[PDB]
């Protein structure tokens, strides 16, 4: 067995996973390392072969270290602080708006808009979310990636009105962690003039 | 309009803290992603010299629960305190920022930014090698703290 | 006798002009113009040392705040690229591209710009103004290939200050 990873979806709680196996933690909380190795506070909530830490156990900018214990001694051991392991949920409500069509009837512009993950406290400012939107003609293999914006809206230019496109959107905490999973893809078909 | 409303102050204060945050993060990632051996990641948490941080002595909320409990004033102090804790030591990384291909971190940007930000927080208030690696971890953590605190204070008094 | 206008081109410095000394003050103690030369004549110039974005200013020969008086220089390096011409030949779509003012700072984060592009057929009397974008690239559509168009683009920092001077006009002649 080994650790697969850890992930804090909204910077308030986090859970670790792996493939009787136990997990103990310790962290630099009272000052240096004076927290007696403790055991997974919740082995079920985060699913099986996982460990779950609620907001009462989660601390940011604080060093955590976790040990995977097996039949014979320590098997795995990882160290971090929550922000490194922050992976926001995918944005929701993806929806486009037609902006304008050229008179050549070849190209078009659309505004893609979406909503922020429901569990991220951006409203009170505990979280500042950044997004990457990718779009591509439906029959393509490569996706075209936009520069990260901080807005929940963006225009997409010069689409070929005769083609169909699809869009997806990723989420990441501004300046920390990694992007989350892609939202549901949005399919776009422009006015068949 | 302007007497410089307070939205103005808070907007700008955070934005500033936010740049110092990207600046602090990215050069931190870069450094590591270029000098630190996969097996040496976080080696600073456990080393007799580079364990300590320029602000070990400052009071800091370790989660949303605590942070939100603090008020707009005690949050600006921690932030201003934190900021000043870095005025002299941030220059130890001067080279690091100068030999960096990070987007916007060369000449004296970081230190300058720290200074302006100190002024902005101050205004709002009244109105209201492994050594290098270690410091870069420290600077990011603390920059994240400031950013996170000022954003809270910013989203308190619009936004969404 | 008449203060003409004060303005900051990059948000780090600013100058005041008029049509005879100037004294300035801030809040949070009247002082004299620290530089009468640098900004030309009948003008007081303030380097980055006397330029802060937080505390407001009052001057005597008007009261503002650096953000109120921010006008960025005009964008540079304008130029276009044909996208493709409609089959009937009547219209073309091009993509207009440009560069932020040279003083305009990227790595800063302090000066963030948005741009307004205008264009009109060489002989029209009024311009077509597009909604202010945040990019340095934007597509202009349905241009009658029979005409020559001229494009100019101005900038302002986001939600503060006003627009600056138009860039040099870029002339467009479709194939």
């Amino acid at each position: 067995p080994k650790f697969t990873k850890c992930r804090s979806p909204e910077r308030e709680t986090f859970s670790c996973h792996w493939t009787p196996i136990q997990l103990f933690y310790t962290r630099r909380n009272t000052q240096e390392w004076t927290q007696e190795w403790k055991e997974c506070p919740d082995y079920v909530s985060a699913g099986e072969n996982s460990c779950y830490f609620n907001s009462s156990f989660t601390s940011i900018w604080i060093p955590y270290c976790i040990k995977l214990t097996s039949n014979g001694g320590t098997v795995d051991e990882k160290c971090f602080s929550v922000d490194e392991i922050v992976q926001p949920d995918p944005p929701i409500a993806l929806n486009w708006t037609l902006l304008n069509v050229s008179l050549t009837g070849i190209h078009a512009d659309i505004q893609v808009r979406w909503e922020a993950p429901r569990n991220a406290d951006i409203q009170k400012g505990w979280m500042v979310l950044e997004y990457e939107l990718q779009y591509k003609e439906v029959n393509e293999t490569k996706w075209k990636m936009m520069d990260p914006i901080l807005t929940t809206s963006v225009p997409v230019y010069s689409l070929k009105v005769d083609k169909e496109y699809e869009v997806r959107v990723r989420s990441k905490q501004r300046n920390s962690g990694n992007y989350g999973e892609f939202s549901e893809v949005l399919y776009v078909t422009l006015p068949q003039m | 309009f302007p007497t410089i409303p307070l939205s103005r102050l808070a907007d700008n204060a955070w934005l500033r803290a936010d740049r110092l945050n990207q600046l602090a993060f990215d050069t931190y990632q870069e450094f590591e992603e270029a000098y630190i051996p996969k097996e040496q990641i976080h080696s600073f948490w456990w080393n007799p010299q580079t364990s300590l941080c320029p602000s070990e002595s400052i009071p800091t909320p370790s989660n949303k629960e605590e942070t939100q409990q603090k008020s707009n004033l005690e949050l600006l102090r921690i932030s201003l305190l934190l900021i000043q804790s870095w005025l002299e030591p941030v220059q130890f990384l001067r080279s690091v920022f100068a030999n960096s291909l990070v987007y916007g971190a060369s000449d004296s940007n970081v230190y300058d930014l720290l200074k302006d930000l100190e002024e902005g927080i101050q205004t709002l208030m009244g109105r209201l090698l492994l050594k290098n690696y270690g410091l870069l971890y420290c600077f990011n953590k603390d920059m994240s703290k400031v950013s996170t605190y000022l954003r809270t204070v910013q989203c308190r008094s619009s936004c969404g």
